[PDB]
């Protein structure tokens, strides 16, 4: 009943092509103009093409004529976008979406899809790096002690950090796993009453499948 | 091609106060103003059409109005889901365009960053690395700006950072803010500082640790 | 140019026009006739600036580009020029758009007119499609 479906996920390394793809289902593909819209990191929606499914026309935003190359399979029900040469800057979440119900002079599209989260990194399969964050010390002891770990280097998501096996985690702040140099780098800082350590012990638990290395180190002064 | 712009790229209150999100065009579109709410889940959602016209299935708590160059959504009572990001985009034209989004954020009383620094731990420094993590956490307004400084000057070549998005118990926020030198350059230097700037506090918050602590 | 009522039925049908919207290839051929007898060159000013092109009297305020017209929207993403042709690409594809638009093929008066309700399919009858 009008249903775009769309792989959320999709690596890509740099000066390589990926090719998007969009299946439909719930109405006559061939009668209705197929949209795409990029959405840059931290910006807004750029609409980036149009096709017609039937005679296989496309309609293009001058500015990405040449990145993306519209393309549709009938046999399939199923419209494929592709970003020649990718690059760094393309890197983003991109939704194919439809003219449907409303008359095109509205330019109105309704029914959209989930999306594709293209990352553009030439980083091969690697296992992350745990590091204990320790207090010092100094600092005149506070109620509060605030323990943290540097999971570093890996690549590609996710990876997961845990707390004393979930027992303590329930004063953590996980930090988004920002991404420089084709890998990623996260952290988490548990906060939990002096009484507790070094006495009874904390331990972060990093679990990175993919390598399925899964890590855990000591937080001890 | 026709600018969309949308001044204010968050907007704060809270669940049960009207909200209204504004939205202005280069040029007269004629009505032709469609609104997107962007939920933080990834999916895009049609609301209005035609300036005014409630999408099938919008709640009626969603009313559109504006023509000619100025437009804007405004929501009625804020509710759980309406915090998401909100588009606005134009149908008089090729190349469609639309703007870059304002954000809803549950407002909530101030607070301030409760700063922490980290020395590089002894095994990084055995693969020559060298990173001194800081962490504000627990912070509202998020409007929060850090300096790092290696014995006395500042640096950003270098520096890391990452936000936590608005936290489902109070609102506050939290930082990692990484800096990484070579164990080369971590060892040629001391009084490494998190400086760290925030509204609440009218004097710069600081927080450093120097090589020789231990 | 002027198309034969098969040889416009069959580009048309090559360019997807067929069942498109719903609407079978004797109303696109219908459409034609009445519209422009299949000449290309079929123009029309109207008392709006606008002027009507190509074998679909496709007007230039919405969907076409011709300079002149003030209030000019270019859906189609085309200058008025490509609807005068010895091809109907331009013209079967930005015919999608306007049938698209909500009231189907009574975009076109003369097909509401003459072709409204009778037998299209004569329009084709001796065409090998």
């Amino acid at each position: 009943q009008v249903q775009l479906q769309q792989p959320g996920a999709e690596l890509v390394k740099p000066g390589a092509s990926v090719k998007l793809s969009c299946k439909a289902s719930g109405y006559t593909f061939t009668s209705y103009w197929m949209h795409w819209v990029k959405q840059g990191p931290g910006q807004g929606l750029e609409w980036i093409g149009e096709i017609d499914p039937s005679d296989s026309y496309p309609n293009y935003n001058e500015k990405f004529k040449g990145k993306a190359t519209l393309t549709v399979d009938k046999s399939s029900s199923t419209a494929y976008m592709q970003l020649s040469s990718l690059t760094s800057e393309d890197s983003a979440v991109y939704y194919c979406a439809s003219l449907y119900y409303y008359g095109t002079s509205y330019g109105v599209l309704d029914y959209w899809g989930q999306g594709t989260s293209v990352t553009v990194s030439s980083a091969k399969t690697t296992p992350p790096s745990v590091y204990p964050l320790a207090p010092g010390s100094a600092a005149q002891t506070n109620s509060m002690v605030t323990l943290g770990c540097l999971v570093k280097g890996y690549f590609p998501e996710p990876v997961t950090v845990t707390w004393n096996s979930g027992s303590l985690s329930s004063g953590v702040h996980t930090f988004p796993a920002v991404l420089q140099s084709d890998l990623y780098t996260l952290s988490s800082s548990v906060t939990v009453p002096s009484s507790p350590r070094p006495s009874e012990t904390v331990t972060c638990n990093v679990a990175h499948p993919a390598s399925s290395t899964k890590v855990d180190k000591k937080i001890v002064p | 091609d026709i600018q969309m712009t949308q001044t204010t790229s968050s907007l704060s209150a809270s669940l049960g106060d009207r909200v209204t999100i504004s939205c202005r065009a280069s040029q007269d579109i004629s009505n032709y103003l469609n609104w997107y709410q962007k939920k933080p889940d990834g999916t895009v959602k049609l609301l209005i059409y035609y300036t005014s016209r409630l999408h099938s299935g919008v709640p009626s708590r969603f009313s559109g109005s504006g023509s000619g160059t100025d437009y804007s959504l405004t929501i009625r009572n804020l509710e759980q889901e309406d915090i998401a990001t909100y588009f606005c985009q134009q149908g008089y034209t090729l190349p469609y365009t639309f703007g870059g989004g304002t954000k809803l954020e549950i407002k909530r009383a101030d607070a301030a960053p409760t700063v922490s620094i980290f020395p590089p731990s002894s095994e990084q420094l055995t693969s020559g690395g060298a990173s001194v993590v800081c962490f504000l956490n627990n912070f509202y307004p998020k409007d929060i700006n850090v300096k790092w400084k290696i014995d006395g000057s500042e640096r950003q070549n270098g520096v890391l950072n990452s936000w936590t998005d608005q936290d489902s118990k109070d609102s506050t926020y939290s930082m990692s803010s990484t800096l990484t030198l070579t164990k080369d350059e971590y060892e040629r230097h001391n009084s490494y500082t998190c400086e760290a700037t925030h509204k609440t506090s009218t004097s710069p918050i600081v927080k450093s640790f120097n090589r020789n602590e231990c | 140019k002027v198309f034969g009522r098969c040889e416009l039925a069959a580009a048309m049908k090559r360019h997807g026009l067929d069942n498109y919207r719903g609407y079978s290839l004797g109303n696109w051929v219908c459409a034609a006739k009445f519209e422009s007898n299949f000449n290309s060159q079929a123009t029309n000013r109207n008392t709006d600036g606008s002027t009507d092109y190509g074998v679909l009297q496709i007007n230039s305020r919405w969907w076409c580009n011709d300079g002149r017209t003030p209030g000019s929207r270019n859906l189609c993403n085309i200058p008025c020029s490509a609807l005068q042709s010895s091809d109907i690409t331009a013209t079967a594809n930005c015919a999608k758009k306007i049938v698209s638009d909500g009231n189907g093929m009574n975009a076109w008066v003369a097909w509401r007119k003459h072709c409204k309700g009778t037998d299209v399919r004569v329009w084709i009858k001796g065409c090998r499609l």
